[PDB]
């Protein structure tokens, strides 16, 4: 069973050269030719077909809407292939995938009906345009007014923060029913923010400490954020 | 399917295969078994290997399984040869492991195979004097 | 380049249910077309290949129909692993066109969400930006509607909807709402308020504040 | 209940361990390469997955194959030129004293003699030049095989130089190549190929030394059939290869005699220029490396805290005692006494020169009666070579002992050709099998 | 020539019919033009240049027909 690994820069500044490198580890030894395939998955939409490349024959082959910037090249000697794509863009940030597809022939004629056809455990790949920085960490603090129900929500915005991922803790990680920690979304600033929430018993507040523990790596930024109500 | 590469099977690929899976490649093995001190041993490793190839053919003949590569015949399988199952031959285990199993039965089968192929002739024979 | 399009693209089955998936081509490509089956955060993996063969390893309870312009993808017996997005490529003739992808949701029963709104702090304020965070909490069908109410009046943009994935132990789904404004803007006005509409309400849930 | 049947499977994938005989595959030589197959421009190489076979590099029936095809080869070549029955005379011998060096006082001996002239009748006086390991003393000399038996004469026009070879078996069986890293040349290989044949094998012949032969993909290999037995032979394959540059520059030149009708016997006349002794430079440092690298391989079979001493041969004939070999037809015996002499403890542009001697009586084989007579080549001779492989002995010592002594060795060329054949094994192919199925016919 | 006559599955017969249908651009000639007007000697020279397609085709045709056979009897 042929098995595809990928790897590249996981961010990449905008107009510059987006290089992915995606290796095989098979053959059989049998003088087979795959067919080595990129293709991406942008977020929230579809599969896209980029290029591709026999890898035997230099015949490659590009998206009439890729032509212009995409370069695919391959090494059979070392058995690896890599792609090129010229001016990137906000939009070409996605998840990509490199794949092999074959087809099974008990001679050369003789097909016997059956492929292969894999894919790559794939690499996100981000077009950002801004740097590193930490987040600020703002309470979301429940209203005075809705204790009259019987479950409180309480959370904290984690605004403002470059670049992925985030991690948000409850009480410790002490904390773990009902906590709810949304996907980051990328601001008009250039710079992420989510919200991580939770629901607890009303009961409890004035009892209870709540704090969200924020971490993030790339700028060495932890911050514990006490939240409270707002008594009046 | 334009975008498509080409795997060709190879010769004793599925060996360590289950005998199952390998019996569905029996074509890539059947199809290329025949074909001053250099030459004379060249002309000797000939004639070896054709040789072998009609030894071959005339055992598949003379069961009534020429021109064929899976064959069912009429002698039943005696127990004592092997007490395994069905699912667990075809399915845990691989033709050399049976070879070596049934290596020490192998003629008895033969011998019964060639005596009913006969068999089967005469009653041919009989049914066509009809 | 050679269109597909597929259909339905949401649907919601239980456990052992029949699911059918239509994907149709814009010109004939003959029996070229191969259904793929993606797993949340995994590879896609090969389930039919010339739209009537099996590949090897894939459940006989899938299957593939039809030929032309129209093929049918057909799931017998609905399985909780069978929860995965499926699609429908075409290799019939250059460029290799994907589908449009078919996520396929376990069933369950109405949830409505818990709608809350948390005016931001002070502190928030005297940044120059402010974010207005709604939250729907453990809700199902994932089909909801919130629109954000300024003054009384519907306005549309500076809002985004960030959503969790289908909770893997009561099945429901959160939803949060942000408004994000300047600070200027946001004291330019009084009275914010997010409408939640959802299957499990009989009348819309509005959640508002004022300044 | 049953119903249980034979069923007969043709093409079955099944192989067997057997014995046959491998034809000559192949792009005036002693190797007949234009008596070989073409080979295939593209090989066609198969992975055998799943599968493991057990292998044995020191009881393989190609490398007796090979060494019997090689024997019958040299045989071949040798036969159809002069045979130097009157060579066998007494030698009026003097010292060549004239534009010599001090290291080759004596080494060449300007010997007259009379010789059969082509009418039966006549005799010619003659002179030619002699290495001193060629004349024995009865000023008196004759050659050393007089006593032995006669030497044939090789062929002028044959060539020397090794060809690759590709040993390739007939149809119906198939070799298995173990392509196994890290392999020990005994036991199962878990990754097992199949092939129609093998690669290009030079037989390049040589002792204390393997030269231009395939080179390791790891690290250096080690590889005994009985690592603790001291009688066994150790086989060393290098993963770099280290250059040797050999050069006789003595200016030889070449003499026909006619000996009778048709038969011509080649002598060196004179040496034009200066007369010096030939050598064989090896870099110093990468000659280092290669001998840590095997240092740091062979202490894992014999320890971690022991003293690895390199020595040089203990004794016996030229051929063993040092680096034999042949190159460009001339015959070179090299002192490889520079080479293996240093220990090892657990913790520029300037080279080692070995002087070599060159022979013109020859005995190739480990064979008594059977001599080979080297015409001289003309002009200075100078070629490189790829030192990719080492065969060595252990001494006896004792178990208390805390030292293990590595000699060089040789002398039987079935080393030389298992260096080369230890990842290769032929089988034979069973394609007719019986199973039971529940189908009646 | 007995094993490429038995890969088409015509083994032991002289005359041996096969599924190959036979295309117009290896001759256009007619059956009555082939067998009553020319010998063997001139139709193998202007088949010459089409032989080793046919043979391919032949060849695959039989395993085609051998695998579904096979299929076929594993029923
Ligand atoms: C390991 O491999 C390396 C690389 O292949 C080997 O080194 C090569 O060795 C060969 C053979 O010695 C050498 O080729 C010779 O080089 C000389 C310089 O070009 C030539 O003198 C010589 O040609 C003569 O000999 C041929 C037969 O050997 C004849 O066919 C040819 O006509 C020439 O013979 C004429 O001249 C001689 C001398 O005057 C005379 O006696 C004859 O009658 C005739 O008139 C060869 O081409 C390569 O140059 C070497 N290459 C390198 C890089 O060094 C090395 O030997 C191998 N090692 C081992 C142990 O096998
Ligand atoms: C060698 O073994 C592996 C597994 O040990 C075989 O792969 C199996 O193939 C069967 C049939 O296709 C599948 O049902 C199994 O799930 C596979 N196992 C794994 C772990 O993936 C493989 O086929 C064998 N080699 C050959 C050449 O047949
Ligand atoms: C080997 O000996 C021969 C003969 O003994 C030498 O040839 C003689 O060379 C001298 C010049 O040095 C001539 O005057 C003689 O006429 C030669 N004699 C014959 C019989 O040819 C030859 O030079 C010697 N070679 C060496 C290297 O010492
Ligand atoms: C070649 O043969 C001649 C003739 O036999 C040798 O000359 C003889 O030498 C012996 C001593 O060995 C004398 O007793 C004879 O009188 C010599 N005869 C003649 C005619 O000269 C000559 O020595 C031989 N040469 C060599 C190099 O062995
Ligand atoms: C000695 O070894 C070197 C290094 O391995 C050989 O050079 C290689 O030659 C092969 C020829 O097949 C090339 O494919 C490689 O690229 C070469 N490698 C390097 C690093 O140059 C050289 O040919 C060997 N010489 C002899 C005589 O065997
Ligand atoms: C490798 O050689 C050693 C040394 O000869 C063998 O071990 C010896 O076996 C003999 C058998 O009669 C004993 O008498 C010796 O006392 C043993 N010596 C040692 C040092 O163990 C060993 O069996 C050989 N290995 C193989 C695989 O044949
Ligand atoms: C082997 O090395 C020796 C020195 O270790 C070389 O001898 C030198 O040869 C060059 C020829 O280019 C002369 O210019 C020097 O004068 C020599 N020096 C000495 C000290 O003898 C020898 O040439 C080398 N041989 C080969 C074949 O590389
Ligand atoms: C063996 O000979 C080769 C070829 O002459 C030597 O390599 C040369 O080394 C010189 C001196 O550094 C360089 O100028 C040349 O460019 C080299 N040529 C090649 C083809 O590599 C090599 O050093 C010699 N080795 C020994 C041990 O003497
Ligand atoms: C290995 O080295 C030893 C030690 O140098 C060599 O022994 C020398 O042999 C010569 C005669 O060939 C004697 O004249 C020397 O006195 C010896 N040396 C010593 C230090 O006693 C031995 O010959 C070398 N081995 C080889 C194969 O060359
Ligand atoms: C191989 O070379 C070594 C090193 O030169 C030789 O050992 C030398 O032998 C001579 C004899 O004249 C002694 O004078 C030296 O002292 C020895 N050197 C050392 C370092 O011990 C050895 O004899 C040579 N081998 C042969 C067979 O001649
Ligand atoms: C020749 O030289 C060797 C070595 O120097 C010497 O032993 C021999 O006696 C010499 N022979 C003569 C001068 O005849
Ligand atoms: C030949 O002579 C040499 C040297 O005189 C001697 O060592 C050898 O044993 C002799 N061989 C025979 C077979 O007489
Ligand atoms: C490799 O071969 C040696 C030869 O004696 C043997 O002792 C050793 O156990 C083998 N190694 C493995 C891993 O089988
Ligand atoms: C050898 O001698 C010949 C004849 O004098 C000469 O032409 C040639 O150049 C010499 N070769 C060398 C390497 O000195
Ligand atoms: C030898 O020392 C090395 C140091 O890297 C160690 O890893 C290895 O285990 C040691 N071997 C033995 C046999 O103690
Ligand atoms: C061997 O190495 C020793 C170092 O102990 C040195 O004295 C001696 O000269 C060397 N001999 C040779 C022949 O290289």
């Amino acid at each position: 069973q042929v098995q595809l690994q990928v790897s590249g820069p996981g961010v990449v500044k905008a107009s510059e050269t987006l290089s992915l490198t995606c290796d095989v580890s098979s053959a059989s030894n049998t003088r087979d030719y795959f067919y080595w395939s990129w293709v991406r998955q942008s977020p929230g939409k579809g599969l896209e077909w980029i290029g591709g490349v026999y890898s035997n024959s230099d015949t490659s082959n590009k998206n009439p809407s890729l032509e212009s910037r995409v370069t695919i090249s391959k090494d059979t000697s070392k058995n690896r292939f890599f792609l090129r794509l010229n001016s990137v863009t906000a939009a070409d940030t996605a998840v990509y995938y490199c794949s092999s597809r074959a087809k099974i022939y008990f001679a050369v004629g003789y097909d016997s009906g059956g492929r292969i056809d894999v894919w790559g455990p794939g690499v996100l790949v981000t077009v950002a345009t801004a740097s590193t920085k930490g987040p600020s960490v703002f309470p979301l603090a429940p209203s005075s007014r809705s204790t009259s129900e019987s479950t409180a929500a309480l959370g904290c915005l984690v605004k403002d923060y470059f670049p992925e991922p985030v991690t948000v803790s409850w009480n410790s990680g002490s904390l773990t029913s009902g906590v709810h920690t949304f996907p980051a979304v990328l601001q008009s600033s250039g710079l992420y923010s989510l919200s991580s929430v939770v629901t607890v018993p009303s009961s409890s507040l004035g009892t209870q400490t709540y704090v969200c523990n924020v971490n993030h790596k790339p700028s060495n930024t932890k911050v514990d954020k006490r939240v409270e109500i707002k008594t009046c | 399917a334009v975008g498509i590469g080409a795997v060709f099977l190879g010769f004793l690929g599925a060996a360590g295969s289950t005998m199952g899976a390998a019996s569905m490649t029996l074509t890539v093995q059947a199809r290329n078994l025949l074909s001053t001190v250099w030459g004379i041993k060249q002309l000797q490793a000939r004639v070896l290997a054709v040789e072998r190839y009609l030894r071959d053919q005339q055992l598949l003949g003379i069961w009534g399984c020429s021109g064929k590569l899976i064959c069912c015949t009429n002698v039943p399988w005696n127990s004592s040869w092997s007490n395994r199952n069905l699912s667990e031959i075809w399915d845990n285990m691989t033709w050399l492991q049976w070879d070596k199993e049934i290596s020490n039965y192998t003629q008895i089968i033969y011998g019964l195979l060639e005596e009913s192929q006969n068999q089967q002739e005469k009653n041919e024979q009989d049914l066509l004097a009809l | 380049d050679i269109q597909m399009t597929q259909s339905p693209s949401r649907l919601s089955a239980s456990v052992g249910d029949r699911v059918t998936v239509t994907c149709r081509a814009s010109q004939d490509i003959d029996k070229d077309l191969s259904w793929f089956q993606q797993k949340p955060g995994k590879a896609p993996t090969l389930l039919i290949f010339t739209a009537s063969s099996l590949q090897t390893g894939v459940p006989s309870r899938f299957s593939g129909s039809g030929s032309g312009t129209e093929f049918t993808l057909t799931i017998s017996s609905l399985q909780p692993e069978d929860f995965a997005t499926y699609f429908c490529q075409q290799d019939y003739s250059f460029p290799l066109t994907f589908g449009g992808g078919t996520k396929v949701d376990l069933k369950r029963t109405v949830a409505a969400p818990s709608v809350f709104i948390f005016p931001p702090s002070e502190d928030q304020v005297k940044s120059g930006t402010v974010s207005v965070v709604c939250l729907l909490n453990n809700f199902y069908p994932r089909e909801a509607s919130v629109k954000w109410k300024v003054d009384g009046a519907l306005k549309t943009g500076n809002s985004q909807e960030s959503v969790t994935e289908q909770d893997s132990k009561d099945n429901t789904y959160s939803l949060s709402s942000t408004l994000t404004l300047s600070s200027t803007e946001y004291q330019s006005h009084k009275v914010y308020a997010c409408e939640v509409t959802h299957q499990g309400l009989s009348s819309p849930v509005t959640k508002s504040f004022n300044r | 209940a049953e119903n249980l049947w034979v069923t007969v499977y043709y093409g079955v994938p099944v192989w067997k361990d057997a014995e046959t005989t491998l034809f000559c595959a192949s792009d005036h030589n002693v190797w007949a390469t234009h008596a070989c197959v073409p080979t295939d421009p593209n090989p066609q190489e198969i992975h055998l997955e799943n599968v493991t076979e057990e292998f044995n590099m020191w009881k393989n029936n190609m490398v007796e194959q090979m060494h019997t095809d090689i024997i019958s080869l040299w045989d071949q070549s040798l036969k159809p030129c002069v045979k130097l029955t009157p060579l066998c005379v007494t030698l009026q011998c003097t010292n060549v004293t004239n534009n010599i060096t001090d290291d080759m006082r004596g080494e060449l001996k300007n010997c007259s003699f009379n010789m059969t002239t082509e009418l039966r009748d006549k005799k010619q006086k003659v002179y030619s030049l002699f290495y001193r390991l060629d004349v024995v003393q009865i000023k008196e000399y004759r050659l050393i095989n007089c006593n032995t038996s006669a030497c044939t004469q090789a062929c002028p026009k044959v060539s020397f130089e090794p060809i690759p070879i590709h040993y390739c078996a007939p149809a119906g069986f198939a070799i298995l190549k173990c392509k196994d890293k890290k392999f020990n040349g005994t036991g199962p290989c878990p990754s097992v190929s199949t092939v129609q044949c093998t690669h290009g094998i030079k037989p390049v012949v040589s002792t204390q030394l393997l030269l231009n032969g395939s080179l390791a993909e790891e690290e250096v290999m080690i590889r005994s059939e009985n690592i603790t037995n001291n009688a066994k032979n150790i086989l060393v394959q290098f993963n770099t290869p280290v250059q040797i540059n050999c050069t006789r520059p003595n200016n030889n030149t070449r003499k026909s005699i006619r000996i009778g009708p048709g038969q011509a016997f080649y002598a060196t006349g004179d040496i034009i220029g200066d007369i010096r002794q030939a050598h064989c430079n090896v870099s110093k440092a990468t000659w280092n490396e290669t001998l840590g690298k095997v240092v740091k391989q062979l202490r894992k079979h014999f320890g971690n805290n022991t003293i690895i001493r390199f020595a040089n041969s203990s004794g016996g004939d030229l051929e063993v005692t040092t680096h034999s070999f042949n190159c460009g037809g001339e015959f070179f015996y090299c002192n490889t006494s520079g080479l293996f002499n240093s220990t090892w403890i657990s913790n520029s542009n300037d080279s080692i020169t070995l002087p070599c001697r060159i022979k013109q009586i020859i005995n190739m084989w480990q064979r008594i009666g059977q001599c080979m007579y080297a015409p001289p080549i003309q002009g200075v001779i100078r070629c490189v070579s790829n030192i990719t492989g080492l065969i060595l002995t252990r001494d006896g010592g004792s178990t208390n002992s805390t030292t293990e002594t590595f000699r060089p060795g040789g002398g039987d060329m079935r080393d030389n050709w298992r260096s080369e054949l230890y990842k290769y094994k032929v089988v034979k192919i069973e394609p007719l099998g019986v199973a039971p199925t529940r189908c009646k016919r």
